[PDB]
RNA sequence: CUUUAAAUCCUUUAACGAGGAUCCAUUGGAGGGCAAGUCUGGUGCCAGCAGCCGCGGUAAUUCCAGCUCCAAUAGCGUAUAUUAAAGUUGCUGCAGUUAAAAAGCUCGUAGUUGGAUCU
């Protein structure tokens, strides 16, 4: 990924699953990257910003991508406590 | 599965000893019955005396007559059949001649159409068949 | 019991596959470029390089301050610098694995006498050396595979007793001179 | 305007000369 | 004349997407060969590995059809393999080349020992599996070359690998499975997690989101 | 001349010693494995080739020859023992439902293996 001279010698840096920390390969066509919008505290309209989550095909074949995204959104404050 | 202890060396070595005898190459080499049945007795070549000229018909689907010779070995008195290789090389051999005989390429197995023949002629009367065939030397007189 | 020595080696190894088309083209190119006689002359240099790479790979598995690594690493690097294959500023044990057969083939006397302008081709150099026309430091050498040490590059000249130096003409010019 | 290795292979892939027509077609391709 | 039909082709043809690794980063399926021809093009070279006749029994005799295996690579870290069956050999080869282009994956290269220069070998020992065939790739010292059979060596040279030890188990006489097992092992180099890739990923906008306005008006 | 007990050989040196059938390189091959001709003439499941698949039944890419071609080369074929290939003896490292294969079942001595826990 880098040599002794410090130069970066990697063709590209792949993505990693937000749930299982697995590398998302170039032929993983069942992986998703999802944006969830952010709102204003007062008026409650679309601020213009979003938060991004990447889920891998193995995790969303397993049936656990619904709970994974809910956990990740709870961690970021988007979803209320319980 | 197999035992994997630290004090298992005797078990492993004895099992390997016992199971090596089920390898047919190992058994053939190390048993001694295949050495007593070998007419050459472990040698690569042997000398013998020609008894008769024979013709062996080839195995199907081939149809021909392979031209061989019956030879009695000098050192033990055993009798074998030896194939005369090239075109017309049977015309160089005569009865009561002494010939040099070698294996025929497969370590005691038959080769090709020729059924049950494990040997081939190399020299007749101290003249190689190749030199006779290519006209380099002639039979002594 | 005799006062004789039986120590000898083979200086080459044959390839495992006899009819590999890619290797047959690669080796004939070296033969033609450096004017070699037979394939055995490529497998010899290749064997020597293979043994050099194998010593380096064995030293590279020791500790960086292993006493044997610093003694036999310096010796190997110095030996490679001395003949001119490796550079003076690259005396690191990892730069040995970057060496090639063409580096070793360039230090032959046959290649050098041609590259110094004594011969008109790589095949003229072969016959010039074999016919006793070349000397290295007052010594006549007729071995085309003589590997030229770096501080011998300047002392390759025509022999002192040759028609191309200060010597007498050969038999042919002498005989034709008296023909008239 | 010689012979066509494609046609040769397609017509002789199952005959005695299959091993030769494969070699000629491979030579043409690579 | 490239008239793209997918929205990735309409962004490649309009200079918006300017790298193949940009498509690889988002795992988007590539369905047009002109995208591959756009980026790699003059770098790509192909090789026909075998021509397999296959037969289907019918009432009125056999029915013959020919299968072609084609490998493709730029010798600089991209490699693909495609197979195609058709009634005629020329058509089979022409159609297999397209599939080989569409299969092109990147290759990760690493260092055996000290890290000086460009990467020259596989980053770690990797195994590929295909229908009874196992192919293992082991990193090798610089300058050793590819110690492998003639069939996986072609694909390993197409991919830019310079040095590698190889091992093979199973029926390797079936080169259709022998080539698909080494291609599988090469694909895994960008799937193996190493301490190099332990950093948290930063998410960049996908091209579909970035060129929304361009795609709407085109 | 030198060498050597005395010689021979190598090394060193006068004289003679090279154009083209010569001061002439061989051994195996040309369907695949495996580099290199569905060339031309003869034979016609005969003679023979062929480690294996196979070739030969009147247009033989494989026999017998000519020409041409290629592999190593002062060397190159053959027979046999043996090592690698063989992860086809498997400690590293194989298998046992259907391809070869788990004892009819349980007890039981030797052998093999044996749970936390102490500065
Ligand atoms: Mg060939």
């Amino acid at each position: 990924m880098q040599n002794d001279a410090g130069e970066f010698v990697d063709l590209y840096v792949p993505r990693k699953c937000s749930a299982s920390n697995r590398i998302i390969g170039a032929k993983d066509h069942a992986s998703i990257q999802m944006n969830v919008a952010e709102v204003d505290k007062v008026t409650g309209r679309f601020n213009g910003q979003f938060k991004t989550y990447a889920i891998c095909g193995a995790i969303r074949r397993m049936g656990e991508s619904d709970d994974s995204i809910l956990r990740l959104a709870k961690a970021d404050g988007i979803v209320s406590k319980n | 599965g197999k035992c994997r202890g630290l004090r298992t060396a005797r078990k492993l070595r004895s099992h390997r000893r016992d199971q090596k005898w089920h390898d047919k190459q190992y058994k053939k080499a190390h048993l001694g019955t295949a050495l007593k049945a070998n007419p050459f007795g472990g040698a690569s070549h042997a000398k013998g005396i020609v008894l008769e000229k024979v013709g062996v018909e080839a195995k199907q689907p081939n149809s021909a007559i392979r031209k061989c010779v019956r030879v009695q070995l000098i050192k033990n008195g055993k009798k074998i059949t030896a194939f005369v290789p090239n075109d017309g090389c049977l015309n160089f051999i005569e009865e009561n001649d002494e010939v040099l005989v070698a294996g025929f390429g497969r370590k005691g197995h038959a080769v090709g159409d020729i059924p049950g023949v494990r040997f081939k002629v190399v020299k007749v009367a101290n003249v190689s068949l190749l030199a006779l065939y290519k006209g380099k030397k002639e039979r002594p007189r | 019991p005799v006062a004789r020595s039986w120590v000898c080696r083979k200086t080459y190894v044959t390839p495992r596959r006899p009819f590999e088309k890619s290797r047959l083209d690669q080796e004939l190119k070296l033969i033609g470029e450096y004017g070699l006689r037979n394939k055995r002359e490529v497998w010899r240099v290749k064997f020597t390089l293979a043994k050099i790479r194998k010593a380096a790979r064995e030293l590279l598995t020791l500790d960086e301050k292993d006493p044997r690594r610093l003694f036999e690493g310096n010796a190997l690097l110095r030996r490679l610098v001395r003949i001119g294959v490796l550079d003076e500023g690259k005396m690191k044990l990892d730069y040995i694995l970057g060496l090639k057969i063409e580096d070793f083939l360039e230090r032959r006397l046959q290649t050098q006498v041609f590259k110094l302008g004594l011969a008109k081709s790589i095949h003229h150099a072969r016959v010039l050396i074999r016919q006793r026309h070349i000397r290295v430091r007052k010594q006549v050498v007729n071995i085309p595979s003589f590997i030229v040490r770096l501080d011998s590059q300047k002392h390759i000249d025509f022999s002192l007793r040759s028609p191309y130096g200060g010597g007498r003409p050969g038999r042919v010019k002498r005989k034709n001179a008296k023909k008239g | 305007l010689g012979t066509d290795p494609y046609e040769d292979f397609q017509e002789n892939w199952n005959t005695k000369h299959s091993s030769g027509v494969t070699r000629e077609l491979m030579r043409e391709l690579n | 004349e490239w008239m793209p039909v997918t929205k990735l082709g309409r962004l490649v043809k309009d200079m918006k997407i300017k790298s193949l690794e940009e498509i690889y980063l988002f795992s988007l399926p590539i369905k047009e060969s002109e995208i591959i021809d756009f980026f790699l093009g003059a770098s790509l070279k192909d090789e026909v590995l075998k021509i397999m006749p296959v037969q289907k029994q019918t009432r009125a005799g056999q029915r013959t059809r020919f299968k072609a295996f084609v490998a493709i690579g730029d010798y600089n870290g991209h490699v693909g393999l495609g197979v195609k069956c058709s009634k005629e050999v020329a058509t089979a080869i022409r159609g297999a080349i397209i599939l080989a282009k569409l299969s092109i994956v990147p290759v990760r290269r690493g260092y055996w020992g000290n890290k000086i220069g460009k990467p020259h070998t596989v980053p770690c020992k990797v195994t590929g599996r295909c229908g009874s065939v196992l192919v293992r790739l082991i990193p090798a010292p610089r300058g050793t070359g590819i110690v492998s059979a003639p069939v996986p060596k072609k694909l390993l040279m197409m991919a830019g690998i310079d040095d590698c030890y190889t091992s093979a188990r199973g029926c390797t006489a079936t080169l259709g499975n022998f080539a698909k097992a080494t291609f599988d092992a090469i694909s895994k180099t960008y799937s193996y997690l190493t301490p190099d890739l332990w950093k948290e990923t930063v998410f960049t906008k996908s091209p579909y989101q970035e060129f929304t306005d361009h795609l709407v008006k085109t």
